[PDB]
């Protein structure tokens, strides 16, 4: 849910990393103005249509 | 690369993130909230705690981005939701502190001990008790007992407490930049960035004022009516003119004059319009009612909601082998889930609160489209008046005569509207000088205008003259007269109810005048037109995304709150109740002192 740059025409794109969004440099653990894509879905039987 | 796409950015990511828990938290909290026992207890404790400790590290986390750097109003109004709530600037010692405080005032709140007269045996408590009694026992000494003993009970036990209680709160409201108490309860009340729908915290007392003093004759004429009734109804007790006794009207508290039908009905030989005694003849239950008002709402022009609704909804009771608490709520649990939780016994109430439920249901599937921190509704009197609107607009003789509970037989006559009209008035127009009169003095206590040493004397000189009412017993400094209310020990606003008729009401009309229909718009019969269910849709579907000044231009037309419709609404009963008057002097004397 956090990627630069549309896909391409039929691509795929396994590359987890941290977002750099923001000005600063961004090693490792992202904290503040940074953040990790991949983000989960959660699922339950009783969730709505 | 700018400020903007970052809080863009942080609040797209936090909304997910956030959903998750909400939806955890609320699904415990309904768990328990029908299987009561200790590890639903833990269980609500711990999701709460989680999600307590989630929303306060990401409003700390969001204190960057300063509010003049970003342009778009949404981002603005988004992150003024996220600072506000979970703020917890404070020094050690006093938030926990604060915390105890509140749970011991709940406690003893729900735990309150007369015993009956020095009866050991007995130890009544604010179930059906002597609330009950007050009720209905026409008992002098029984009530003017019951209503001294439960103030002095809960009198010098919470006293001292309030006082120490509202000076943290008001230590807290000078800590972040605010006013007072009074000014960061009226703070909701506001818009700002837009030309021509700008609300300051100013004007809503001058709004309120104004329509107080608008509303006035009117509800001093039925109180010269009601003090006529209950003069021949309580002899030797009542001045011929003057206040009324506190304990003698209506529920403990005096805040609905419902029960005082039966001895204030006027000319009713006639049967009652009710028609819970025909629920029995073609067997009806609580899904034909539940029904019956899905059909209401689709007939109007709005779907019905989802199966989910029907399988997980809890619509009777469970019986003596589980432990539920049994009152009507409309539980939104997000993800597409809603369900009602309520006890039904084929009565005409039920009937008519199973439409206000659903109201709320339909209201909180609408605006199901805008972000997480937007979804709450717009001003928390809107959220009460779309439920009331159509309870109004379903109890009507000519909606049951079409539905068929009603027997086509029973013509409408003008005894039988002033019958309605009044029962109507005992409960609406009744409620508006108490809850003003609550929320100013309240207003007063945090503003800091009234002296600690002079409480507990101006708040009985503002009962004397605006609602009309004295003390049996004199009252000193050591009780609290306003401190057995529910709201007041809870920490909660008051002002939400005298908004939330005037509101309605105006609602009702605009939505009479869509679907033309002439004649009093007090019977109202809105269930086929579908222009009025686009012009609730085209603002059902906002949340908080525009000033409420907005909306309500969107449905009636108009740019605030106004009292004129209420009138419109009461004008036979006004009429009448003054050709009834033509002997009897309207007013009353703050001067009669029958305690003596
Ligand atoms: C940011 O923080 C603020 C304040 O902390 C939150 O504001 C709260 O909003 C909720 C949502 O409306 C308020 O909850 C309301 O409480 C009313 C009081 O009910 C109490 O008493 C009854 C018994 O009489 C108890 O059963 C109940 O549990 C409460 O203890 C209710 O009357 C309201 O219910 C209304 O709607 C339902 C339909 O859902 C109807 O069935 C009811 O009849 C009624 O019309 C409602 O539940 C709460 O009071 C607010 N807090 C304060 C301090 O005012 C914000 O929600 C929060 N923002 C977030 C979380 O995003
Ligand atoms: C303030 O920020 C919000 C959030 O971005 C802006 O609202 C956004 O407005 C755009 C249109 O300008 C919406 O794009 C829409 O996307 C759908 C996707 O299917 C597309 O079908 C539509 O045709 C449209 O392009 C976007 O959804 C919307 N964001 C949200 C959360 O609803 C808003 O415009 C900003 N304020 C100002 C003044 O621009
Ligand atoms: C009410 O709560 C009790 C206590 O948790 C539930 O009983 C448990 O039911 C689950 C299955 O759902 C079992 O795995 C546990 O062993 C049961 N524990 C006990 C102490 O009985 C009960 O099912 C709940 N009733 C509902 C949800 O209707
Ligand atoms: C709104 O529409 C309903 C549905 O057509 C109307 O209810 C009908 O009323 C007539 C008149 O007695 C009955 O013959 C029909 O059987 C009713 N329909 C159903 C499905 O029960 C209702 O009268 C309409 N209301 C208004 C004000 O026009
Ligand atoms: C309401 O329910 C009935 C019966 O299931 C269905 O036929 C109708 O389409 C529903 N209304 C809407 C708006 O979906
Ligand atoms: C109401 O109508 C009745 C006849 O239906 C009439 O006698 C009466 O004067 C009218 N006005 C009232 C009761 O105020």
């Amino acid at each position: 849910l956090l990627r630069k740059s549309k896909l391409k025409p039929f691509e795929r794109d396994i590359s987890t990393e941290i977002y750099q969004a923001g000005n600063k440099p961004c090693n490792g653990v992202a904290g503040p103005n940074c953040y990790s894509p991949l983000q989960s879905y959660g699922f339950r039987p009783t969730y709505g249509v | 690369s700018t400020i903007e796409e970052q809080a863009k950015t942080f609040l797209d990511k936090f909304n997910h993130e956030a959903e998750d828990l909400f939806y955890q938290s609320s699904l415990a909290s309904w768990n328990y909230n029908t299987n009561i026992t200790e590890e639903n207890v833990q269980n609500m404790n711990n999701a709460g705690d989680k999600w307590s400790a989630f929303l306060k590290e990401q409003s700390t986390l969001a204190q960057m981005y300063p509010l003049q750097e970003i342009q778009n109003l949404t981002v603005k109004l988004q992150l003024q939701a996220l600072q506000q709530n979970g703020s917890s600037v404070l020094s050690e010692d006093k938030s926990k502190r604060l915390n105890t405080i509140l749970n011991t005032m709940s406690t003893i709140y729900s735990t309150g001990k007369v015993c009956n007269p020095d009866n050991p045996q007995e130890c009544l408590l604010l179930e059906p008790g002597l609330n009950e009694i007050m009720a209905n026992s026409l008992d002098y000494n029984e009530r003017l007992w019951a209503w001294e003993s439960w103030r002095s009970e809960v009198g010098k036990q919470l006293r001292p407490l309030y006082e120490e209680y509202v000076v943290l709160k008001n230590e807290m409201a000078r800590a972040n930049h605010y006013e007072d108490y009074g000014d960061y309860w009226r703070g909701d009340y506001e818009v700002n960035g837009v030309d021509g729908y700008d609300y300051s915290r100013g004007q809503l007392i001058e709004d309120v004022e104004h329509t107080f003093e608008e509303i006035k004759p009117l509800y001093e004429h039925l109180h010269a009516y009601v003090r006529a009734k209950l003069m021949n109804a309580y002899p030797s007790y009542i001045s011929p003119i003057g206040c009324l006794p506190a304990h003698l009207l209506g529920d403990m508290w005096g805040r609905f004059w419902t029960n005082l039908y039966s001895l204030t009905v006027p000319f009713g030989q006639k049967p009652n319009i009710d028609v819970t005694d025909a629920m029995v003849d073609q067997a009806w239950d609580a899904q034909r009612i539940f029904k019956e008002a899905e059909k209401f709402f689709v007939s109007v022009g709005l779907p019905n909601m989802t199966q989910g609704f029907w399988e997980n909804s809890m619509l009777t009771d469970p019986g003596n082998v589980q432990k539920a608490v049994c009152h009507p709520t409309a539980w939104d649990l997000g993800k597409g889930d809603f369900r009602i939780l309520m006890c039904t016994k084929v009565t005409m109430d039920d009937f008519l609160t199973a439409h206000h439920e659903m109201g709320h249901i339909q209201y909180d599937m609408a605006y199901a489209a805008q972000p997480f921190l937007l979804r709450n509704g717009a001003n928390e009197g809107f959220h009460e008046a779309v439920g009331e609107i159509m309870s109004l607009s379903a109890a009507t003789p000519k909606h049951l005569k079409s539905i068929g509970l009603l027997s086509p037989d029973f013509q409408e006559d003008n005894e039988t509207e002033i019958n309605f009209l009044l029962k109507q008035a005992l409960t609406i127009v009744g409620t508006l000088p108490f809850t003003y009169m609550l929320e100013k003095w309240r207003w007063m206590v945090f503003k800091g205008e009234i002296p600690k040493d002079q409480w507990m004397k101006k708040w009985w000189e503002m009962k004397r003259e605006i609602v009309g009412v004295v003390e049996p017993v004199p009252h000193d400094e050591t009780y609290c007269d306003p401190a057995s209310l529910f709201h007041v020990s809870n920490d909660y606003s008051f002002i939400r109810y005298y908004t939330r008729t005037l509101y309605q009401f105006q609602f009702q009309e605009a939505l009479c005048q869509a679907a033309k229909h002439e004649g009093p718009l007090h019977k109202c019969d809105i269930s086929n037109s579908t222009e009025a269910g686009q012009k609730l849709f085209n603002m059902l579907r906002l949340g908080k995304s525009e000033p409420w000044t907005l909306a309500l231009e969107n449905v009636v037309g108009a740019k605030n709150m106004n009292v004129r419709p209420l009138l419109n609404y009461f004008e036979p009963l006004f009429t009448w109740l003054k050709d009834q008057n033509k002997n009897s002097f309207v007013g009353w004397s703050t001067d009669w002192s029958p305690y003596a």
